[PDB]
RNA sequence: AGCCAGGAUGUUGGCUUAGAAGCAGCCAUCAUUUAAAGAAAGCGUAAUAGCUCACUGGUCGAGUCGGCCUGCGCGGAAGA
């Protein structure tokens, strides 16, 4: 009925499904178990982030099931796997904050234009460009 | 910063885009959702165009002073919130469809999506030929 | 009970029972009037209102005509009682739907059946302080609660179990079987064993076999009980609860029976103590008397355990609560008199290298001409990682330069144990030290091992000072369950302490929180938890791997003694 | 309450009222911001 | 001023990487998505929901907002 209903950002981005152990016990309100942890996410966690950050929206349903139009492959992962240097803020004014170039932007544009779109496909491309450039350091290209 | 000069300017700066393009829209302020409405206005900006000025400075007197030069039905008070999405390739395009489909879901209310028509006498949509 | 107290409502309590515990409850006796004007109760079978008399202390009562103030809700719940009782057999429901009113006897028997299988609980109302309702509850105990032979027999295992090992019908003819449910303390004989004879007969002086431990016990003085008071009885029949004087070894939950009876009964589980305290008598040399008192009180109560941890001299007291544990100390003050004040347990720290590696060495000029020998060793200290092995001592033999005599080459690891075993820094053991011998010196005549162990010791000492290694605290894996309303408060309390957290898990009847907390902190955590959760949380300790912690006490335990 | 000789608005929900001439601070969020005399 | 309400779905941030959560530490990061998006306001700040930094649209009919100087007042100001 109500989409998600519990919005808690306490889930490791991509990798292992439902990585509660690292995430910490402070968001225990959500009723996730071993039933909704490997239903749909387990079978579609390949073409988004293979070793990179791709936060996922649970989209829990009050219809006693779990399924929705899940988010497309993250730009956070696009600009972290096409870069090489996975760094960013915190140490952005001291050293490399990651790489950002037109190639990563084109990759994310041709990749993350399925569901993570905005006021244009090129607007989601500018989203990936902001998620790659505003880290604090960008490759010159 | 809705000052006198900025209003007198943006009234014409928003009448121009709807007098050069297609009809615009308006969306009230009743109940917007976090993603259900935000990504619906996203898809609105996506399909309608990247030049639409979704802002609203549609005061009744400002409209009657600036916009009412042509298509004087716009001068009528827009007593609801407004989000304008014009359309490039013809009249009654995807933006009008999205506005008409938003009056009942995926937004608060679209104020019936009356729009701007150059004839201003055809209540029916631009499908006059039966074919 | 306490129907006299204000706010009293039978209906709300019934609904709370249904909603929370899980049982579906059938009202038996409703209540006439409010809290102050509690005249009595009305039964839903005889259709009589047993108003009790105020002048005498509830002994007499007067039956009335169940006035019209409650003549519609009473009928409704009486009908619900009939319908609920009819769910015991098809013969009840078939006549019930036939339009005829069932007789009271079959209603009572069908209810007794439903109580026997535990589908429903029968709720009676009354106020002991107002001397009302007690006779009716005892009456409903006779009418509805089960007698020993009103259920099938108890089961057991024989010779590691069987298809049907024991189905002992409670009777005066079958061989004796029982269970010692409770142990008590008598200062004059030294024990008091409470037993229920499930099936059999035993008498004064009769010998029995303690089936679980396979030994012989003589029943010296079987007695019956009236609270503290004791009344001698010659014999105990089946289904009777009695106390056995003359038992000196039987623990709580041990089957006592004649030979060729069930070896093990189902009573094999007890809870785990949560609160752990230390105690020390004011005069320190009353330790033997205190130890005897603790040993007796621990043998009688299986949930109170006394283990004296051998790192320190402290006696460790474990219990279900601070109340429990202080009743166990003032009781010692009053009976088997000893005076003792409780406190906090001490600290069992360890050590890990702070990622420092070198090739340190040690050397003493042991020669001096006359002595005849000397020793030197070149070692290499390193850590592995915090928690990969159970055997913290790691040693990969690699001696190349100056290879020592070949009869005790692998024997240069046990001599290193006497430094790693205990006490290098402030009397606390060390974990994860790795030694790796490359060079040294000797002479193959009689290279004294005990004075070669001095070189290794001074090498360890030098490695320690140059290493600047830091203390490691004990940190365990607590796991707590709680209703999904106190999650915030429990997690806030762990966060206020220097506690890590691990698992975002929600059960169906609560939430399982997992947290890593120190051992010097969280003393008396359970009572604070009960306070902040309305006494509805439990926890456990899994003794997981130690973790680093910034501690101002870590150096205060060695700067107390200085260098 | 507080009878300090210098009352101030410690947060955003404090209001300055002048009952009986005396300048008071009344806070409709947390009662620890209640002061008496200007 | 009063009322009809709207602030991300790349965003456990690219993050002190065991996230500290579209509003802990934190670096800074319009982040198109705008009647709005600050990666920080009081609620749970460790987190949702439902009131919401900020901001505006719709209503609604004449003034409103803060500072600076000055006069005269107010509290601070309780003794035999
Ligand atoms: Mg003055
Ligand atoms: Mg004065
Ligand atoms: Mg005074
Ligand atoms: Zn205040």
């Amino acid at each position: 009925a109500k989409k998600v209903q519990a919005y808690v950002k306490l889930q490791v981005a991509a990798g292992m499904a439902n990585p509660s152990p690292p995430v910490g016990p402070a968001l225990g309100q959500q009723g996730v178990n071993i039933m909704e942890f490997c239903k749909a996410f387990n079978a579609k966690t390949d073409s988004i982030e293979k070793g990179l950050p791709i936060p996922v929206v649970i989209t829990v349903y009050a219809d006693r099931s779990f399924t929705f139009v899940t988010k497309t492959p993250p730009a956070a992962v696009l600009l972290k796997k096409a870069a090489g240097i996975k760094s960013g803020s915190g140490k952005p004014n001291k050293d490399k904050v990651g790489k950002i170039s037109r190639a990563q932007l084109q990759e994310i544009a041709q990749t993350k234009a399925a569901d993570m779109t905005g006021a244009d496909i090129e607007a989601m491309t500018r989203s990936i460009e902001g998620t790659a450039r505003s880290m604090g350091l960008v490759v010159e290209d | 910063m809705a000052l006198n000069l900025q209003d007198k300017q943006a009234i014409v700066a928003e009448v121009s885009e709807v007098a050069k393009g297609a009809l615009s829209a308006v969306v009230a302020d009743s109940r917007g959702v976090t993603v259900d409405k935000m990504t619906e206005l996203r898809k609105a900006g996506r399909e309608a165009g990247v030049y639409m000025r979704v802002v609203r400075n549609t005061l009744l007197r400002r409209a009657v002073e600036g916009t009412p030069f042509e298509c004087l039905k716009d001068a009528f008070v827009g007593p609801t919130l407004i989000a304008y999405s014009m359309e490039h390739p013809g009249a009654a395009a995807r933006l009008f469809k999205e506005f008409a489909k938003a009056n009942a879901k995926f937004e608060v209310k679209a104020a019936a999506f009356e729009g701007e028509l150059i004839p201003a006498s055809q209540i029916d949509r631009l499908a006059t030929l039966p074919t | 009970n306490k129907m006299d107290r204000m706010g009293a409502n039978f209906l709300k309590v019934v609904n709370q029972i249904k909603t929370r515990l899980g049982a579906n409850p059938v009202p038996l006796q409703l209540a006439i009037g409010a809290e102050e004007h509690f005249t009595g109760v009305v039964d839903l079978v005889k259709m009589k209102a047993i108003n009790w008399n105020d002048a005498d202390q509830g002994v007499t009562f007067e039956y009335e005509d169940i006035p019209a103030d409650m003549v519609e809700l009473a009928n409704e719940w009486h009908q619900n009682l009939i319908e609920s009782a009819a769910e015991a057999s098809e013969e009840l429901m078939e006549k019930y739907l036939g339009g005829e009113e069932l007789t009271e006897a079959e209603i009572k028997g069908a209810l007794r059946q439903r109580v026997l299988n535990n589908e429903i609980i029968l709720v009676t109302c009354g106020s002991a302080f107002k001397n009302k309702g007690v006779q009716a509850m005892l009456d409903a105990v006779i009418d509805y609660l089960p007698s020993p032979v009103d259920v099938p027999a108890i089961n057991g295992i024989l010779d590691d179990g069987k298809d049907t090992p024991a189905e002992r019908h409670a009777s005066d003819d079958e061989p004796f079987s029982a269970l010692a449910f409770k142990i008590a303390t008598d200062p004059f004989v030294g024990n008091l064993t409470f037993f229920r004879v499930y099936s059999g007969v035993v008498n004064s002086g009769d010998t029995v076999l303690n089936s679980v431990k396979a030994a012989r016990e003589r029943f010296g003085r079987i007695v019956q009980m009236h609270a503290n008071k004791r009344e001698e009885i010659k014999e105990v029949r089946a289904g009777d609860i009695a106390a056995a004087i003359g038992l000196k070894d039987v623990t709580t939950g041990d089957t006592l029976c004649d030979p060729d009876a069930p070896i093990i009964l189902e009573r094999m589980e007890f809870p785990e103590p949560v609160i752990s305290i230390a105690v020390e008598p004011k005069t320190k040399a009353d330790q033997e008397k205190m130890g005897l008192a603790l040993g007796r009180l621990a043998k009688e109560d299986p949930s109170f355990r006394v283990w004296t941890d051998e790192e320190s001299n402290q006696t460790i007291i474990a219990g279900m609560g601070e109340l429990h544990l202080d009743i166990i100390v003032d009781r010692m003050k009053r009976e088997f008199n000893v005076e003792a004040n409780v406190g906090k347990p001490q600290v069992a720290y360890r050590e890990t290298i702070r990622q420092k590696v070198t090739d340190v060495e040690g050397k003493h000029a042991k020669q001096s001409g006359g002595r005849g020998q000397y020793g030197h060793v070149v070692i290499d200290m390193y850590p592995l990682e915090p928690g990969s092995n159970p055997k913290g001592y790691e040693f990969i033999n690699d001696i190349k330069g100056g290879v020592i005599p070949g009869e005790y080459i692998p024997a240069v690891d046990k001599g290193i144990q006497e430094q790693l075993k205990a006490g290098p820094l402030a009397g606390y053991p060390v974990v994860d030290m790795g030694i790796r011998l490359h060079f040294g010196s000797y002479h193959d005549v009689d290279s004294s091992e005990l004075a070669f162990k001095l070189a290794a010791s001074i090498a360890f000492k030098e490695g320690f000072k140059k290493a600047k290694l830091v203390l490691l605290e004990p940190i365990m894996k607590v796991e707590v369950e709680t209703p999904e309303e106190n999650t915030g408060d429990v997690i806030g309390d762990l966060s206020r302490r220097r506690g890590m957290l691990k698992g975002q898990e929600s059960e169906v009847t609560g939430v399982k929180i997992h947290a890593e907390v120190p051992l010097s902190e969280m003393f008396g955590y359970a009572t604070q938890l009960r306070s902040l959760t309305k006494g509805r949380a439990s926890y456990t300790m899994e003794f997981l791997k130690y973790d680093e912690a910034p501690s101002n006490v870590a150096q205060a335990v060695i700067e107390a003694r200085g260098k | 309450m507080k009878v300090r000789a210098s009352v101030k608005k410690l947060c955003r929900n404090c209001k300055i009222v002048k009952r009986d001439g005396v300048i008071r601070v009344i806070c409709s969020a947390e009662p620890k911001h209640k002061q008496r005399q200007g």
